[PDB]
């Protein structure tokens, strides 16, 4: 049916997470930082993506 | 005092209270001290006592990693 | 003798704009973005610096 509400926003964010970094073409990236401040794996057994420190520093020792 | 394997494991251990951002090291840490990387000659966890003891040393990090998600706080400033 | 909450904040947030950036450091710009969206100049013709989306633009001629 549809891309979604809900990734409307996370690839807007992405895009302007393109603007904060400098970058005139949408990373995977950036749609990784959007994506995973929307969604929220909270089981005991977590599996919620590791906050931002450790996703952005990883995100920047990239290649 | 200690030599530089037994500092090792120490200073990782205390690094992973720090990693987990607790106030304080717990024995929980000093396990995860015990199995940080697979680096064969790591008597703590792979060339091990656990193997030899017939005894799964990578259960025992999900053990390990079982427990370390339950410390109850990651607050950075209130961390070491 | 204290930063308070005031620039505890205010730093706390500059550290998620390094998120934001990709930024393995807190940048001086990340300060003032923060500083920029808690504070303002109390006067009786009282002033606030343009949202900081319009300030990361001219951040980035800068380097």
């Amino acid at each position: 049916i549809t891309p979604s509400y809900a990734l409307g926003k996370v690839l807007q964010d992405a895009a302007k997470i393109q603007k904060q970094q400098k970058d005139s073409f949408i990373a995977q990236d950036h749609i990784l930082f959007a994506l995973f401040n929307d969604s929220s794996i909270q089981q005991i057994f977590k599996e919620a993506q590791v906050d931002i420190e450790a996703i952005k520093q990883q995100a920047l020792e990239l290649r | 005092q200690f030599t530089e394997r037994a500092l090792t494991i120490l200073t990782l251990a205390q690094k992973l209270a720090s990693d987990h951002q607790h106030p304080q090291l717990q024995p929980i840490h000093i396990l995860a001290a015990f199995i940080e990387t697979p680096e064969d000659g790591s008597v703590p966890y792979l060339q091990n006592l656990i193997e030899k003891g017939r005894y799964d040393y990578d259960l025992f990090k999900k053990v390990v990693n079982r427990n370390l998600v339950r410390i109850p706080q990651q607050q950075p400033a209130p961390a070491e």
